[PDB]
């Protein structure tokens, strides 16, 4: 009995909505000002990357309706205008990119919503990445939260897995990234980001990320033993993070792979994947899992010193991760 | 010597800049955008389709100095705004995509500048002019228009063509590299739906008004041809596939003959022509409007054939928009 | 159930494979190329354009099981050395692109299969079937060609078309994905040079046989149409841009209602109609062989129309070939 | 002058051929690939990555004319039957990626020429060399291999890093340009199954002995270093990313102005070094082997760094072909 409202019809907001549908959660209202209710129905019915939607995308009265489920469609430039009120006050998933704090995505609250979910790292929200700290939400006091990044998403599970059995010393990450919606099709304007407004297309682009430090939030212990960058690269979708890290014990690879096997195989399983396939990135392309470690692109110096790959659909397995956390968030309400 | 300001630093503004550099007829002496001076030398410096720039670009007191030059640059969003009478700027190359009327463009003439150039259609009927088809047609109008890239492909292919032979009527399509108005990934294009969709993902059907364009460049060809486009996943350089029919026969042999006859006369340094295996590649940095591939092209009859033109997109119509612009200063 | 065999694990042996698994009638018992069981395994497992399977495959002992079913598996370089009689085989989908001619895809027949289909269009005199255009002409013949993948998508819309209007002449353009003939990198392509060229760089001219072959498929248009390529860095998907000369007036409207007509009358599953704004990702997966494009298409007049349609070069096809498959055993 | 022949006329033959010109101590007197003259003269005529060629290529009497000088063109499959002392061939470039021990290689030699560089890493104990790292370490042994674009970029780099502030051990990803090797579509690579995945949909794990190989042209770094690659759709350039421990302290300003200093120094036209926000298209002709960039890399602590360096892997190694050509020659 979720009931969710998508702020931003993007490449997260449609597929957050592609997974609801999957799941049988209620979105009752998409709201975004430069989308009418008959390009809403374009955009999710068609996508390049996921294929044709799966089912039926009508628009009726000014309605999105999708499998004859009609949803409210606004178009509202501020969360506080919204009419999240006349909706039945859902939970909000925040994906414009727009109101990233907890004083910008609260907007969402005077309007009605009960809860939101900022689609990306937030300057104060409290970070929640399900299989990690997820428990660390806190419904007494806690309103507004960030589903931080994909890669971090990618990155952290994997990361616990290996603290854990091994202890982490230090880390450096390098995650090759699928070209976004922020990016140019041929050189252009990226006045706070010069490399990211080179054509993505054509190029191999050194980008920042601070998913690696933030790992050391979701998991204090790392705090202060990771950080890491980024190269967005000419593919659509999915992403690779690749981990470079020194142990504290001793660690044969075989070892590392079984430790990673067993919270796949157990109580991260459906967020850590093992693989052993010789797979590339268009093999986890609509993939709902966090982080699938490839255990034969990996490569150990020795012991102590370890290169980690782990694969991830930064949209699809990123929007899996938005749902079940509005659903873990609402199976908390006292 | 002819004072350019371009308006808009974008794929077009910039590499009329280069262009403009190996001319000495033409001097850049202003830029405009919405950008700071450091950001403007590094999207000179660097370019992903063309390569480093050809000498020194350095930043000094908030302007340009670019092969010991300086260049005043702004940041007004407004065209009014622009003082280019301060820096005696004779001829604005109005390539932001904005300001395509009259009206919009005349607002350089207000802030000091003497004529304009638009870099792409005209969306009222401010007077377009295509080299090889209707320069000597310039009356000393004050704001013009180069017509689009399309265009300038296919008009010189389309004048030969119905020169020699009469096109009775013709279809065309273009197949047309990704520029800046596309998406890296399915996003918001209200006006052009398929436009919105990721650009190295797809083909994408597009509209072209510039077979009809060449109607009016060209009068004798007005309500002869039409056409569209598909946008593919190349990052520069694209082709004309013209289907015409014909009113006098003409081998296969004959048409390559009056290209060819053409592209060494009259059209020198517009229309090309080429016998070689080529690919779009082997045209990134053309200066021809329009070079025809000999090979490629097929007849099925002498009254029936389908002609092949290349075009780079940027470089092509940036080297025209200055041969446009030292036309109407003569 | 029809037994199949597969000779070439490639786009169109693997494609096929994929798409008989949905089929009640038809059974792929056996598969032959130069790859190990596990290597097969993988490479139907796992695929950049299609995504999963959708499905269980296992190499037990052993042994290509896949969702169930034993499939046999060979490295025979030379068909005749095939044994196919001894896994039961009635049909061979010959998919390498080497045996192309009666001759070659004999061996087929004196390895032990009853009947050939290959998967391209024959170097020989070996009939070709584009359903929807000929699929009742078959006579008996024990080896067939199912053409090409453009022959599939410009067929039945030349028969609509002619059937209605008469198709005076036409010249087509097929906007064309990368296929696995060509190189990542500019490389060796003694028979074809531009071919040869970076396939992620470029628009690439090709030639085609494809519009002539529709005259051999519909005799009423031998001689009638011919075209070319465009081959562009896409990995899937490909468009038809036709254009024609009509014998009788006709209105894009009527032209509509045409395509319409067949594509949910006799041309149902073959030919599809659309009047959204698509793009090519939007048909990978597209079973149809041929796919009209409302929006796209463009008249001059009534006489003379451009029209665009669609085809999944991998899926189309291969739903096709096992179309023909089933006819010819019918 | 020193008389080399070309031994595959791929993508290193080809740029290393345009690498030539441009010196006085190396002329290119003979080419041998498997193709006739007038193709090999198409394909050095025409680059989908660097362009067209810069002067004038002719066929004659079967063989190549390039800037008026005469070009011996031989199409043998096998070395042995090349017949270089023929042409006066004092070094033959191994540019096919087939003869990378030195029996194979050897075959030259027996053919007649004095000296052979593999444009590969030796796949026996053929003595590698990286400049910047160990020509000072040739003893004038006949036969070298150049090593790989990797380890050419990666080598030069470690050593300033380790005669400064010591490696004590090293992780590197090279994110490396789609090559030859490579596929259009999914196809087969028994060898190599991410290899066949399309390249130009994927990012392609890759496995690769580029960093245990700088312990061979540097032995204080043996068992210090080990690495990975992830192939890209991109056409050319590739970058290091190089995850080093340290020895001794060093801030990330002390690591930028020892490269620095050895670009300017011991390194120079070997190493260089950037601080402009650059992308792979910049370093597109790029001849240093490995160009620093100083804004790319980070820190976690003084011990503990990610270090970035971009090479063009066409140009750079090309250039240094011909530098270990003309330093065994000395
Ligand atoms: N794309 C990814 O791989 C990815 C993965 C994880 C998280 N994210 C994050 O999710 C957020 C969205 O990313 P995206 O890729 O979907 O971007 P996008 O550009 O595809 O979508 C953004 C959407 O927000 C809409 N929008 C803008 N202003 C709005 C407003 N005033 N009110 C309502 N809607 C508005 C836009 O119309 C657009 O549809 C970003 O914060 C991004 O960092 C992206
Ligand atoms: N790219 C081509 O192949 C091509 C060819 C021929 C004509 N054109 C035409 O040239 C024009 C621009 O094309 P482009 O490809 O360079 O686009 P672009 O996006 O690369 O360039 C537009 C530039 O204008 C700037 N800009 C936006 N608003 C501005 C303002 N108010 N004042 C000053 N600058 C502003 C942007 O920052 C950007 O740098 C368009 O009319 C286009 O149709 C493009
Ligand atoms: N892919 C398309 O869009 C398309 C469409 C229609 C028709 N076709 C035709 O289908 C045929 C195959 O095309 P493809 O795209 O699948 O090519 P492909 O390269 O993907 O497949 C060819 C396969 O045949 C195998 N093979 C080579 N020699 C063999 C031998 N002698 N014995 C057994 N197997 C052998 C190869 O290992 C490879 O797996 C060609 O005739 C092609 O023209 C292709
Ligand atoms: N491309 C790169 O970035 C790069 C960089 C450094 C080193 N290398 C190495 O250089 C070598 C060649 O690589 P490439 O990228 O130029 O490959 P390529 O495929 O482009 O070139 C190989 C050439 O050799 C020809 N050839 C094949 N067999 C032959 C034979 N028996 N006799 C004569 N010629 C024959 C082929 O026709 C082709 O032209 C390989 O060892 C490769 O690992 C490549």
């Amino acid at each position: 009995m979720v009931k969710v409202g998508i702020n931003g019809f993007g490449r997260i907001g449609r597929l957050v909505l592609r997974v609801c549908m999957e799941k049988g959660v209620r979105v009752v209202a998409v709201n975004d000002p430069f989308i009418d209710p008959e390009y809403m129905v374009y955009m999710f019915k068609y996508d390049s990357t996921h294929g044709r939607y799966k089912g039926t995308v009508e628009h009726k009265n000014g309605r999105l309706v999708v499998d004859n489920l009609e949803i409210n469609v606004f178009q509202c430039k501020e969360p506080k205008e919204i009419p999240w009120s006349s909706v039945g006050n859902p939970y909000v998933v925040e994906a414009t990119g727009v109101y990233l704090s907890i004083e910008a995505a609260s907007g969402h609250i005077s309007s009605g919503a009960r809860r939101v979910i900022v689609t990306a790292p937030s300057p104060d929200a409290p970070m929640l990445v399900m299989g990690v700290n997820e428990k660390d939400y806190n419904p007494g006091s806690m309103t507004v939260v960030s589903n931080a990044s994909c890669t971090t998403n990618c990155l952290a599970p994997l990361a616990k897995v290996i603290h854990e059995r091994f202890g982490i010393v230090e880390g450096l990450m390098t995650t090759v990234h699928a070209y976004t919606a922020t990016q140019k099709t041929v050189d252009g304007p990226s006045k706070k980001d010069w490399r990211g407004g080179r054509g993505a297309h054509q190029n191999i682009i050194p980008s920042s990320t601070g998913a690696a430090k933030a790992v050391g939030k979701v998991i204090p212990e790392l705090n202060g033993k990771l950080t890491g960058m980024a190269f967005r690269v000419p593919t659509p979708n999915v992403s690779v993070v690749d981990l470079t890290c020194r142990l504290a014990q001793p660690a044969s690879y075989t070892a590392i792979k079984e430790a990673v096997k067993a919270a796949a195989k157990g109580p991260m399983a459906g967020i850590l994947a093992y693989t052993e396939d010789q797979v590339v990135s268009t093999d986890f392309n609509g993939d709902s899992h966090s982080s699938i470690f490839d255990a034969k692109a990996g490569i150990a110096l020795n012991d102590n010193f370890v290169k980690l790959v782990s694969w991830y659909d930064n949209e699809y397995g990123y929007s899996h991760r938005v749902v079940d956390l509005l659903r873990y968030m609402f199976s908390r309400e006292k | 010597t002819i004072k350019v300001g371009i308006n808009g630093f974008g794929r077009i503004g910039r590499i009329v800049f280069r262009a403009a550099q190996k001319r000495s007829d033409i001097e850049i002496v202003a830029i405009n955008d919405l950008l700071d001076a450091d950001y403007m030398a590094y999207m000179l410096k660097y370019d992903s389709t063309h390569g480093r720039f050809d000498g020194t670009v350095e930043v000094k007191d908030g302007h340009l100095i670019v092969n010991g030059k300086k260049i005043r640059v702004t940041a007004e969003r407004d065209p009014a705004n622009l003082k280019w009478d301060e820096v005696g700027v004779d001829v604005v190359a109005e390539a932001t995509g904005l300001f395509l009327t009259d009206e919009t463009a005349r607002k350089h003439i207000t802030a000091g500048a003497k004529k304009v150039v638009m870099t792409g259609p005209s969306k009222d009927n401010t007077p377009m002019f295509v080299k090889g088809a209707n320069f000597d047609k310039y009356a000393g109008q004050d704001i013009v228009s180069n017509a689009s890239c399309t265009t300038n492909c296919l008009a010189p292919l389309a004048k030969v063509i119905n020169d020699n032979f009469g096109i009775i009527e013709g279809l065309m399509t273009t197949v047309h590299a990704t520029t800046a108005t596309q998406k890296t990934v399915d996003g918001p294009s209200h006006k052009d739906w398929r436009g919105g969709r990721g650009a190295s993902q797809n083909i994408i059907p597009s509209s072209t008004g510039a077979a009809k364009a060449v109607g009016k460049v060209l009068p004798e060809l007005n309500g002869k041809l039409t056409g569209m486009a598909f946008r593919v996943p190349t990052p520069n350089v694209s082709v004309v596939d013209l289907t015409v029919r014909l009113e006098k026969a003409a081998t296969y042999e004959q048409i390559k003959a009056a290209v060819k006859a053409a592209a060494e006369g009259e059209m020198k340094g517009v229309l090309g022509y080429t016998e070689d295996d080529v690919v779009s590649t082997d045209f990134n940095g053309e200066v021809c409007t329009s070079v025809f591939d000999a090979k490629a092209g097929i007849a099925l009859n002498d009254n029936f054939v389908k002609l092949v033109s290349w075009y780079d997109n940027e470089t092509g119509y940036s080297n025209k928009v200055l041969d446009l612009i030292a036309h109407i200063s003569k």
